[PDB]
RNA sequence: CGCGGGGGGAACCUGGGGAACUGAAACAUCUCAGUACCCAGAGGAGAGGAAAGAGAAAUCGACUCCCUGAGUAGCGGCGA
RNA sequence: CGAAGCUGUUGGGAAGCAGCGCCAGAGAGGGUGAAAGCCCCGUAGGCGAAAGGUGGGGGGAUAGGUGAGGGUACCCGAGUACCCCGUGGUUCGUGGAGCCAUGGGGGAAUCUGGGCGGACCACCGCCUAAGGCUAAGUACUCCGGGUGACCGAUAGCGCACCAGUACCGUGAGGGAAAGGUGAAAAGAACCCCGGGAGGGGAGUGAAAUAGAGCCUGAAACCGUGGGCUUACAAGCAGUCACGGCCCCGCAAGGGGUUGUGGCGUGCCUAUUGAAGCAUGAGCCGGCGACUCACGGUCGUGGGCGAGCUUAAGCCGUUGAG
RNA sequence: CAGGCGGUAGGGGAGCGUUCCCGAUGCCGAUGAAGGCCGACCCGCGAGGGCGGCUGGAGGUAAGGGAAGUGCGAAUGCCG
């Protein structure tokens, strides 16, 4: 394969692949595609330790990898990110847009 | 593969049209009998009554 | 068209074979008291004989088996009429042989049996038969000489 | 075949008198089809196969079981027989049939609804949709299948994804797939081949 | 001083050395085989290579690879 | 860079469906919580490659190569050819065997000369040895690729798991076994058995006949425990028979087992000749053996049919041609 | 309807069971492909084919015919 998926927090956007509702980003790696952003409620019961809040049983989490989300752009729907010829920044850029030059 | 037919056999025999296995025989090879008397003469050709079949084959490429 | 169960056109049969089995006549060979099945089983090209296969003979036809070459002579080609009395326009080889059928023939010879239109056709050598069929009743030419 | 300017086209003279040789037709055709398909696999063992430890165990006694040749074509890794052979065998035929076949076939496939403007427009000849726009303005729709010969890159670099349909251009001939189809169109009788 | 070069590299080169089993329903010519296989330089190629040619045709016109010729000519205890 | 709808009701969960809206020179393929074009990765395509460096065509191309004839008139690859013997190659094993290198001695000649058209003389023909260099179109594979009616992890590659290891060797040598929880370890919390080990609950958990020689899990080998059998008794043992003896069908019966009576010499390989202590048979599973190339040659549906059939290429073939 | 019918090798007739092909941008398919344990119905003389139940956990390939490393009790066989 290869290292090509998404980006950083900002807002990202939670969805319903069996979960529902939408929220902001958090963190994300590409190797296996795994990452996080609160919401996804999952608890990993710890072992016979204690150092931490105490012995065994874990807590809150998150969990996913592949596709299955979106981005912010209120009212109407959302689009992509075009280019630059003689406008604002030289001939580069792009920070998630509605369909004009914002988000 | 190939099967390069055998010259010798073909050095003598022939299938007279009819597919008949016919050719020369063996005998009057310059007497090899002696006796001034008489006989030798007798000679000719002849088919084969059971082998002939076989033969013709190893000569289906050369003809 | 379609794939309207296009089986076949009557008779064929891929009649394959197979290893061993216990059905019908499967499993056997046919022989015994006749040893001959080997890793390089005979072959089997005629083989056997057990009597020089009547090869007690000998060759007499002496005219070949020499070595480098054979007998070198320009082609020897005769003929017959009942083959193309059809067209003529001008009966000359190449136009024929070189066409329809028939192969090279340096020197030309002619005959056959049937009849035809006695018309001049290449003749690097012909037969009396044609003479009459192309004399006071036909047309014949001449040979090479070059 | 058009209905704009040109209007009218009929044929079958070819040889209506006979037309009854289906047997051999389909048959052999089927044959070469198999050929093309690449069939490359190997066979192994013969004498050696693997440069074995070369000869080994005893005899007389031995592990009770007989043996000498370390070729042990008895396990799932030893010699066996020649099942495949990259020699997918190169058999074939001519054009003296590359013809007659489809002849009788389409004739009856004309009783189906052949036709073939021999050259028709559609529009941008490069925009898929619009091409079909002449599919409807003609009378076709994904169901009874068909094909066609368009000797021009034009509609080629256009027809793109031709499901249920043809989208040819060059010349190779694909009767078979027409079997699973029906109607069709041509690029000049000449394009087919004199 | 200069390089070269020993040394290196799966097949494919060139060369120099060069078997036996097996066939021949024994066996000694012949066979496998100039194969297996050793040693020999180099290249990705290599080897080869330009007529003291072919051959019979008032002829063709460097050398290599394929097309057949031709399994023909022939080799041969003319035996395999 | 790229192309284009969802939706609720049920459904673990929805790639389920209707009502229908959609880009589509681009519906290849890998795929993300149940059989997904409009969804992560692509696929028509056409952008462009460098700084690094960097393999070279085309272009130009540089020093380094390119008239005709006429008579004078001497001059050119030697221990060389041609003899010779032993020769090898040549299809050429002596044979009427030339020419190639000849190992051995002989042993010249240089164009009004010199080699071959397979013996010694006579006519005629193309070439000019004994300097060496020479591309192109040729072979090839560990991998890169692709694909591959290529195998698909007791395969295949020895080998997808840290093997050319354990290991056996002395060298050489030789060679193993050993892939698979799951959408996510989320991999076990806690408390009573407690030697750590190995237990029960609970929880996560769509799923613990889901938890670490855990995928699904048969077969030889295991009895808990159930049901039908048995201590006068003789047998390849199984069968067929009335009978009785426990599940199931209202019924008809269907069953399971067996009493006795009857009945019973097996099985796989060899041969005048078998069941046979003539062989083999651990046991169950599991692997196992004439294609196919090419080549020869009788039939079969066929077409052409005195006529009936083109290799090796060249354009082209996603493909095909 | 007469007839035929045991029958080793051999030699015919098919049929059957057994893995890729297109059909496969066609069709079942989680109210299940696939394994299976069971089946004491139906179809197959057989080959088998079914045909439906419970365990079973991710795919299958129609009619058709087109290709075949199989139609394996065993060889003191290979192995586990």
């Amino acid at each position: 394969m290869r290292v090509k998926m998404h980006v950083k927090k900002g807002d990202t956007v939670l969805v319903a692949s069996g979960k529902y509702k939408g929220r902001v980003g958090k963190v994300k790696e590409v190797l296996p595609k795994k990452y996080a952003v609160i919401v996804e409620g999952v608890n990993i019961v710890k072992k016979a330790v204690r150092v931490s809040p105490k012995y065994p049983q874990g807590g809150f989490i998150e969990k996913e990898a592949p596709l299955h989300a979106s981005k912010v752009r209120p009212i109407c729907p959302a689009c992509g990110k075009p280019t630059r010829v003689r406008k604002k920044f030289l001939e580069n850029g792009k920070k998630i847009r509605v369909c004009a030059k914002c988000g | 593969p190939k099967m390069k037919t055998h010259k010798g056999a073909k050095k003598r025999v022939k299938i007279t049209a009819s597919g008949k296995v016919v050719a020369m025989k063996t005998g009057k090879r310059h007497l090899n009998w002696q006796k001034s008397g008489k006989e030798i003469r007798q000679k000719g050709r002849k088919f084969v009554l059971a082998k002939p079949e076989a033969e013709r084959i190893k000569l289906l490429l050369p003809y | 068209d379609l794939r309207p169960n296009p089986g076949a056109n009557k008779r064929r049969k891929r009649v394959g074979r197979g290893p061993g089995s216990g059905h019908g006549k499967t499993a056997t060979r046919g022989h015994k008291g006749q040893k001959s099945r080997s890793g390089g089983l005979k072959d089997p090209r005629r083989f056997e004989g057990g009597r020089s296969t009547t090869l007690m003979r000998l060759p007499k036809r002496g005219m070949q088996g020499q070595v480098p070459g054979e007998i070198k002579r320009p082609r020897y080609q005769g003929v017959n009429l009942k083959d193309l009395a059809r067209f003529e326009g001008e009966v000359t080889p190449e136009l024929l042989v070189r066409a329809g059928l028939l192969k090279k023939g340096y020197r030309l010879k002619i005959l056959g049996e049937g009849e035809a239109k006695p018309l001049k056709v290449v003749a690097h050598a012909f037969s009396k038969s044609a003479l009459e069929k192309l004399k006071a009743a036909g047309g014949e030419p001449v040979l090479l000489e070059a | 075949i058009p209905v704009l300017s040109p209007s009218g086209r009929r044929e079958l003279a070819a040889d209506l008198p006979a037309e009854i040789n289906p047997h051999l037709l389909w048959e052999v055709v089927r044959w070469q089809l198999a050929k093309r398909r690449r069939g490359t696999a190997s066979t192994k063992t013969r004498g050696e196969v693997a440069y074995s430890g070369r000869k080994i165990w005893p005899q007389k006694h031995t592990g009770r079981a007989r043996h000498g040749d370390i070729g042990a074509p008895i396990f799932v890794g030893g010699g066996v027989v020649f099942g495949p052979k990259p020699r997918d065998y190169s058999y074939t035929l001519p054009k003296k049939v590359r013809k007659k076949g489809l002849a009788m076939a389409v004739a009856d496939r004309a009783r189906e609804g052949k036709l073939l403007l021999v050259e028709a427009f559609a529009g941008v000849n490069g925009k898929t949709k619009e091409f079909l726009a002449w599919a409807k303005e003609a009378g076709l729709d994904g169901s009874e299948s068909v094909l066609l010969v368009t000797g021009n890159e034009l509609v080629r670099r256009a027809a793109r994804n031709l499901p249920w349909v043809v989208t040819l251009a060059p010349e190779g001939l694909n009767v078979y797939d027409i079997v699973r189809t029906e109607r069709l169109v041509m690029d000049l009788d000449a394009w087919e081949v004199f």
